[PDB]
This record gives C-alpha cells, structure tokens and sequence, in this order.
C-alpha cells in the first residue's frame, strides 16, 4: 500500500 | 505505451524562479505517486520531491528549504515543480518519474536547468570539409563545429536525421564562459559534394535552428 | 544520510561474460514492514536511467534473467550474466527505505580487441575568420581502448593552452570510442604561424599518428 516506504511513521 | 515529458529546462538568472512541468500518458495518472529528481553535473542523481496520488501528501529533499513546490493537476494529467530563488547550485538535469511501491518505474526524457546571470548566446555552427590541397580516398570526414553558445544544450542532426550511421556526437565542453561541442560524419567519397549533406544544430534557449551546408 | 557505495568505478567485461558489481549501503536497508527497498538502475549512453531491478532480486518487464540482483541488509549484487554489448552504460543502486539516496553509478564497458583511431584534421573555416576566431579541429575516430592523447604543434612548438578534448561514450555497435580535440587560437596567432599539427599517441601504435596542414595552402 505505502509507495513512498520512507514516509512511513 | 506509457510515457513521461518534461517541459523544456533552460537559463534562469540566481534568485529568479521557473517552473517545470511534466506530462504522463498511458496510465490512470492518479492511480500513482510521482517524483522529480535531479541529476547534477560531477554528481551523482539526487532526490528533489514526490507526491501522492490527490497531492494531499508531498516530500522534500530537506536542504531545499520550501523553495520548491510539487504539485499535480488530475484534470490534465500534469505534475509540476515551481522553484524559487535558484542558486548556482540548483542547476542540473530534471527528471520527472512515476514512483511505485518505492522505486520509479518510468523516467522522463530530463530537462535542463541553468542558473546563470550570463546571457542566452546561440551557437556559431562551422563546417569541417578537408582541404588545404590533401587528396581524397574511397571516403571522406565531414563535421561541424558549434561554438559560443549558452546555455546548454543543443542537439546536431545530419540532413534532418536521415544521415546517422556514421556520425558521432562529441559531448559539450565550457570555455570562457561559452559551450564548444562538435559532430563528425562519414560518407563516400563519390558521394559528396554530388548529394548534399548538411548539419542541423538546435538550439532551443535561443529558439535557434541552423542547417549549415557542407561545401568542399 | 544514507551512503549507497557502488565499487567498482568502472568495469570492463568481455562479451559472453560475467560482470558482478556491488553496492553497499551505510545502514540497514531491511524497513520495519519487512522490505528492502534496493533497486537497480541503468542508464545508457544519450538515455534516461530505466528500472533494472526492484527490492533486491525482481526483475522489472522487460529484464532477461541475464540480469540478477541478490544480497540483504547492507550488501548487495548485481550480476549481469552473458554480457551483450548492448549492456553498457552506468548502473547505479538506489535505496528508498530512508530518504532515499542513489548510488555513484559502476560504468560497464565492453571488451574488444585494440582499435587504431581514424584520425582527421580540419583548419579553420573561411566563416570563423570572418568572425575574428581561428579553430583547429582533429577528430579521432573509432578506436580502442579509451585512453588515448593528443598534442597540438603550432610551427613545431606544444600547445597546451586553448585544447578541448571531448571522449563519446562507448558505442554498442562496435565496442569503439572517438574524441574530439579542438584547438582554439585567435585570429591573429592563427595568422602568423603556418605549419598545424595534430599528434595522437595509442597504443595500437609505437610512433605517434600525425596529421598536419599548412596554413597557406588551405
């Protein structure tokens, strides 16, 4: 689902 | 098919803005996030910004410090960068790309950025022909040579494109201020100057194109 | 600031061969939702990078299976396997499990035998004087391997000063380079002097290839 994994929190 | 164009790149002056935009075909537009990164000259790729579907969510490499905007319009299927106050340091290729699950699958063509206070200059375009009384073999070396043109970058065809096979496009260099770069081709000697060939050079900062024909 | 370390710069390979490249990442590249954000790029000569391979070992459409990707953590390979001269160019690795960072790129160069260049000189064309310049040219065409030099003589003196020389890329179709070297004088210096030389030292070569003209029978 997440496409920018770094924006992850 | 799926694709990405950027906008044409271009001078900007230190502390003017522009802004860059891209399109994207072949895809449900909004059913991606999307990206800019930039590749800058001596350097390696860098990331400059992405943005989520409905552009609700953004990220920006930090050392921009808000003076880049990305943005996208789901209307159009056009993804935008605005940049404010440019510094030397800012100039690069761009590129546009579609982010996906963490990489980017589809890259743009890149656009070129310049942040200068030097002028638009574009290029003189000189022929190369042998001469100066040496005699002729089974094939000759033609070429042109592009001088004094800013800013980057042109682009050297060879009778509108349909010469290719033996030509070679030598990378732009910068001195004293100005973008030298040169092309040769070769043909058969039994050939020219019988059947015309000539070198295109665009140049598009200056909105200039010439086709400078070979004479012996 | 997460550091991706490609090694080696540069890597020549022959074709039908193996070529194995690493990349290296200051930290962890394993996220806390399991995956490994890794990816591998290729960007060829003229060409925008395209997608090689994505976390770690998939191959993107369109990839043979020439091309691998393997590793974990903070060390990771990319194996190209069966080297075709349409491979060259600069692979880079990329890691987006933090703020994502890109690798320095590894250059793939295709191995053939030793290629003398063809080496042509141009004076100054009738238009640049009319303009004040005064540009001499040599081209040196299509050879192998890349390092290769170039001295300019002005009436049988080195000119360093005023010299652009610019390499192509690797080409493909032939595995060959070609560079251009430009000497640029003024008018007036071109003017009083006669004899312009070009001296290209390779390799293939034990003396130097010589090109020459005289500027009063152009």
């Amino acid at each position: 689902e997440p496409q920018a994994p770094w924006m992850e929190q | 098919e799926v694709k990405l164009v950027e906008s044409e790149g271009g001078l900007v002056q230190p502390g003017s803005s522009m802004k860059l935009s891209c399109t994207a075909s072949g895809f449900t537009f909004s059913d991606y996030y999307m990206a800019w990164v930039r590749q800058v000259p001596e350097k390696g790729l860098e990331w400059v910004a992405n943005i989520n579907y409905d552009g609700s969510s953004t990220y920006y490499l930090d050392s921009l410090k808000g003076r880049f905007i990305i943005s996208r319009d789901i209307a159009k299927n056009i993804l935008y960068l605005q940049m404010s106050s440019l510094r030397c340091e800012d100039t690069a290729t761009y590129y546009c790309a579609r982010l996906t699950n963490g990489y980017l699958d589809v890259w743009g063509a890149g656009t070129t950025v310049t942040v200068s206070s030097a002028k638009t200059t574009p290029p003189s375009v000189y022929p190369l022909a042998p001469g100066c009384g040496d005699t002729t073999g089974s094939s000759v070396t033609l070429g042109c040579l592009v001088k004094g043109y800013f800013p980057e970058s042109v682009t050297v065809t060879w009778n509108s494109g349909s010469l290719s096979s033996s030509v070679h496009t030598f990378p732009a260099l910068l001195e004293s201020g100005l973008y030298t770069m040169s092309s040769s081709v070769t043909v058969p000697s039994s050939t020219w100057p019988s059947q015309t060939v000539t070198c295109s050079v665009a140049h598009p900062a200056s909105s200039t194109t010439v086709d400078k024909k070979l004479e012996p | 600031d997460v550091v991706m370390t490609q090694t080696p710069l540069s890597l020549p390979v022959s074709l039908g061969d193996q070529a194995s490249i690493s990349c290296r990442s200051s930290q962890s590249l394993v996220h806390s939702n399991g995956n490994t954000y890794l990816h591998w790029y290729l960007q060829k000569p003229g060409q925008s990078p395209n997608l090689l391979i994505y976390k770690v070992s998939n191959r993107f459409s369109g990839v043979p299976d020439r091309f691998s990707g393997s590793g974990s953590g903070t060390d990771f390979t990319l194996k190209i396997s069966r080297v075709e001269a349409e491979d060259l160019g600069v692979y880079f690795c990329s890691q987006s499990t933090h703020v994502p960072t890109f690798g320095g790129g590894t250059k793939l160069e295709i191995k053939r035998a030793d290629a003398a260049p063809t080496v042509s000189i141009f004076p100054p064309s009738s238009e640049q004087l009319t303009s004040g310049g005064a540009s001499v040219v040599c081209f040196l065409n299509n050879f192998y391997p890349k390092d290769i030099n170039v001295k300019w003589k002005i009436d049988g003196s080195e000119r360093q000063n005023g010299v652009l020389n610019s390499w192509t890329d690797q080409d493909s179709k032939d595995s060959t380079y070609s560079m251009s070297s430009t000497l640029t004088l003024t008018k007036d210096e071109y003017e009083r002097h006669n004899s312009y030389t070009c001296e290209a030292t390779h390799k293939t070569s034990t003396s130097p290839i010589v090109k020459s003209f005289n500027r009063n029978e152009c």
